[PDB]
């Protein structure tokens, strides 16, 4: 009911960020919700000298058919200034269940700040370039800004202040327009709690942490090793040694002495069983030196292994991994290599969100030009990560397989 | 008198930390002063301008051709940034055919627009006296100035402000804004069409604006930015290859933008070899001789531009079509069309700058541009025609190490087509000679050695000159593939010559390369192994080569 000041870094102007082209039904679909939205004085129409833009589209959410808009607000997010902060709940991850609500309807009721309204600037573009588009600005808190829930966390303590002084077992964690709700109940439970608190923040996605786990390197168990079975092996574990200390391979690779067919088996000796098996035991110990540093980016590398199965690394340093995984959930995407890879970054973002409140940095292994042709229109969550490209096949992949 | 509802001025700032203008104004001639005070006078009398005393330290220089022509560059640098009149070109293969289509001229209401009273005084200008024996006269203006940095966007969303609710209680026409022109489409008769015209005037007229009674100047075939725009089709303007016994710079220049801009209605242009005249060309002036294949290309391209040819309108009720045929070279061509033999448009894909390439990924990069192409001018994505196998696209994008995607398209049995050359096992071949490969070379003379032992005693190694560790690699690669039987499994240690063949090319800057390309293309099976090296891997031997 009362603005707080809010202005951008110094020195920095506001976004001026080229709207790209959407299909006619999406622009259609942008032109009801903003309508609506300016029937409800949550935006308003903005004159040419207004010169800042932030790109627009539109998504249709999990289990419903009504379009939804969704603002790219990543530069005016990085532009806007540090807001202050409230540690992240460690104990969030280690919780059996989280549940995560959009709780992002609930800014539109908090007024934003007049001088700062110009900065939220958006198109909805014409085919064919007829108009420069119509354009807006909001008069409210706007759904995927980072100012959003630091302005509105006050208000959000208030209406939660019943609920967590009644559950002091329940986790409850925001980020964005998103609430994540954890506990150690059974479905049901969690199920019915989910909507008892629902309904509690109306008159004012099942996922579980505790099935998920580091994954150590494994290395094969055979009773008949061939030449290629022992140089994959050596070459897995040369790999390993750059994050392991000890690793030995100079007793397999003595197995390897001499030009031998690759399909060959070879026996191993004594000394290359008792090298293997250090190796193993070495290989059951976490990696030693993994700490997380608050101050430096998440990175996450993602390798497609075919079959609809996609592996992924989260570290900070080189070899020295924070998180591995292996998304292979195969969800309406059997036929099409862009919707996999764009639903496990939208997976391994919500996991670097439970577990440390910020999304990563992405390097997908796809050219420039496809994603970024693509990746919208299979887009379901409120924030946007960054990413990279990688051109070059990494020789690592087979190792993470 | 009528009362004239007036419209809303737009607020205008200058750049944070900026002042107005005050730029010295030139001495003129008693001739040109005399004009441009009768000039001025007839504005002022017209309301455009308003005379202000010596307290306005601002001034901007003013010139005669008479005419007036205020120079505002000073006072353009000074002013905010606006948001932009268009964001890209109208392409006429994007507009829907109408039986009317009428032009008025809004250009009297250029000068109607009011100019933020808070920003006038930034305006001001001085016309020199005679002699400057007494004070110049003192002007500022009222409205929106011409070559003023803000007036095209403030003109152009005061017009849509204006025009909106005409528009919307108007759904069976179009309307659209074109600089000082309004352009009034409609499919009604043409008693109907010229009566909503009608309408139109007199909304307009309720804002005081005046449209010309008398006809136009502008009708149909409408020339525009390059194009004609005829009542049932669109081509480009007259497109001359010119006869040159010597070409220049600019000649080739001036003849590759002519055939870029003719690809997009006159299917398969080709401009690889006359492009490729101007590789690191500094000079515009300079002379270049024409290659033979730059000869046989524009000859291709004059008897493509013998005839004119034209695109049709876009028909929203139709589906729209899109085929590929790939030229040669990394030259690809296709057509856009929602009828057979009637394309709305036509256009080319040249691929990108790299060492390394394959048919798959240029016509993917292909497929991507004219979907974003057709994004932007039709709002929808085109069902694509292309001249590969389905069996071959999904041999290709379930075996590819990156992620890939077509929308949904058919096959086209039109030669050339793309398919695959060669294809890597994915486990070793049983009976197949296993060549343990290596190279490597001196940093300094530049000398090396590549060569292989294979499991049945044979071997191989080969000095070099003027060579490279990779180079080595490469080259003792080729060697295994040279020397072997029809399957073969490869043992290497270059990390770099994996990188490059799990990526799949088919053509490539390096020599070595398309050899070793060629030789997988004769094979029938291959395995290519990696190891680390120095790691005492028998049959690896890096000491043979080292030697
Ligand atoms: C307004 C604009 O942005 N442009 C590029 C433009 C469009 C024109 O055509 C037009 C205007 C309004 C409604 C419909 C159409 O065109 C539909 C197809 N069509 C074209 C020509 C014709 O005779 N009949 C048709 O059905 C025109 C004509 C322009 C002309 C000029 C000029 N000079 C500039 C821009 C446009």
């Amino acid at each position: 009911i009362e603005t707080v000041p809010v202005k951008l870094k110094p020195g920095m102007d506001g976004p001026k960020v080229k709207q790209w082209p959407l299909t006619e039904e999406k622009i259609k679909a942008l032109v009801e919700i903003c309508t609506e939205m300016e029937k409800e004085g949550k935006i308003s129409k903005i004159g040419p000298e207004n010169p800042y833009n932030t790109p627009v589209f539109a998504i249709k959410k999990k289990d419903s058919t009504k379009w939804r808009k969704l603002v790219d607000f990543r530069e005016l997010n990085k532009r806007t200034q540090d807001f202050w902060g409230i540690p992240h709940p460690a104990g969030l991850k280690k919780k059996k269940s989280v549940t995560v609500l959009d709780v992002g309807d609930a800014y539109f009721s908090v007024p934003l700040d007049e001088d700062f309204r110009k900065y939220t600037a958006f198109t909805i573009p014409s085919i064919n370039n007829e108009t420069p588009g119509i354009r807006y600005q909001y008069n409210v808190l706007p759904q995927g800004w980072k100012g959003s829930p630091a302005i509105f966390q006050s208000s959000m303590t208030k209406i939660l202040e019943p609920f967590k002084k009644q559950n002091p077992d329940i986790v409850i964690y925001q980020y964005m327009d998103d609430l994540y709700v954890g506990s150690d109940l059974e479905i049901g439970q969690h199920r019915t709690k989910i909507e008892e608190l629902r309904q509690h923040l109306l008159r004012w996605y099942e996922l579980h942490p505790d099935k998920w786990t580091v994954q150590p390197i494994v290395l094969p168990e055979k009773d008949s090793w061939t030449v290629n079975d022992i140089q994959k092996l050596v070459g897995k574990l040369n790999w390993a040694s750059q994050i392991y200390p000890g690793i030995k391979v100079r007793q397999l690779s003595k197995l390897l002495r001499g030009t031998k067919a690759l399909t060959e088996v070879i026996p191993l000796t004594e000394e290359a069983e008792l090298e293997l098996a250090e190796n193993r035991e070495i290989l059951k110990e976490p990696v030693h030196g993994v700490y997380y540093d608050p101050s430096k980016d998440l990175i996450a590398e993602i390798q497609k292994q075919g079959q609809g199965q996609w592996t992924y690394q989260i570290y900070q340093e080189p070899f020295k991994n924070l998180k591995t995984g292996k998304y292979a959930r195969m969800r309406g995407a059997h036929t099409n290599d862009v919707k996999q890879l764009t639903e496990a970054v939208q997976k391994i973002t919500t996991e670097s969100i439970v577990i440390w409140g910020k999304t990563p940095k992405f390097k997908l292994p796809i050219q420039k030009e496809t994603w970024e042709t693509w990746w919208t229109e299979y887009w379901q969550a409120t924030w946007i990560p960054e990413w990279e490209f990688v051109n070059t096949p990494p020789l690592v992949k087979l190792w993470y397989q | 008198m009528v009362p004239i509802s007036p419209i809303e001025t737009v607020p205008v700032k200058l750049k944070p930390g900026m002042d107005g203008p005050k730029v010295k104004q030139w001495p003129l001639t008693e001739e040109k002063i005399k004009a441009l005070v009768e000039i001025c006078t007839e504005m002022e009398k017209e309301g455009k301008i308003s005379k202000i005393g010596p307290e306005n330290p601002y001034n901007t220089p003013v010139f005669a051709i008479w005419r007036k022509l205020v120079d505002f560059r000073e006072l353009n640098k000074r002013t905010q940034d606006f948001w932009e009149v268009q964001l890209g070109i109208p392409h006429p293969a994007g507009l829907k055919k109408n039986k009317s289509v009428t032009v008025l001229d809004v250009g009297d209401a250029y000068f109607s627009v009011p100019l933020d009273e808070d920003f006038r005084k930034y305006t001001a200008f001085t016309i020199p006296s005679i002699n400057n024996e007494t004070p110049g006269i003192r002007y500022q203006y009222n409205v929106l100035p011409q070559g003023w940095k803000g007036s095209p966007a403030i003109f152009q969303s005061s017009m849509t402000k204006i025009l909106e609710p005409f528009a919307a209680q108007n759904p069976d026409i179009v309307i659209c804004q074109y600089m000082d022109d309004l352009y009034v489409g409609s499919d009604l008769e043409i008693g109907q069409h010229r009566t909503k015209i009608e309408e139109l005037r007199q909304h307009l007229l309720r804002w005081g604006l005046t449209t010309p009674d008398k006809k136009h100047q502008k009708e149909p075939p409408f020339l525009w930015m390059g194009y004609e725009l005829h009542p049932d089709k669109w081509t480009v303007q007259p497109i001359v290859l010119p006869e040159k016994d010597s070409w220049t710079v600019n000649d080739i220049q001036k003849l590759v933008g002519k055939l870029n801009w003719a690809s997009q209605i006159y299917p398969g242009i080709k401009v690889r070899q006359l492009s490729k005249l101007l590789r690191g060309t500094k000079a515009l002036t300079e002379v270049i001789p024409l290659t033979e294949e730059a000869e046989l290309e524009l000859a291709e391209n004059r008897e493509i531009l013998k005839e004119p040819v034209h695109g049709v309108y876009y028909d929203p009720s139709k589906d729209l079509i899109a085929e590929i045929q790939k030229q040669g070279q990394g030259q690809w061509t296709y057509q856009i069309y929602q009828e057979p033999f009637k394309n709305l448009k036509t256009g080319k894909y040249a691929r990108m700058r790299g060492a390394h390439t394959n048919d798959v990924k240029q016509l993917t990069e292909a497929v991507q541009k004219i979907t974003t192409e057709s994004i932007v001018i039709w709002g929808k994505t085109p069902k694509f025609k292309l001249p590969i196998q389905k069996e071959t696209w999904e041999t290709w994008w379930t075996e590819y190490w990156q992620a890939t995607w077509i929308p949904e398209w058919e096959f086209v049995n039109t030669p050339p087509l793309v398919k695959l050359w060669y294809q890597l096992e994915k486990e070793p071949i049983v009976g197949a000679e296993t060549f343990y490969v290596d190279g490597a070379a001196n940093r300094e003379t530049k000398l090396g050695k590549a060569g292989y032992v294979t499991n049945k005693g044979r071997q191989k190694v080969v000095p070099l000159t003027n060579t490279t560790n990779q180079k080595t690699e490469l080259q003792a690669i080729y060697l295994a593939l040279q020397d072997s039987g029809l399957e073969v499994n490869i043992v290497t240690d270059s990390q770099y010559a994996l990188g490059i063949i799990q990526a799949q090319p088919d053509k490539s800057e390096s020599e070595l390369v398309n050899q070793i390309i060629e030789q997988l293309i004769k094979k029938e099976k291959v395995y290519l192994a990696w190891v680390p090296a120095h790691k005492g891997i028998g049959g690896n031997e890096q000491v043979d080569k080292l030697v």
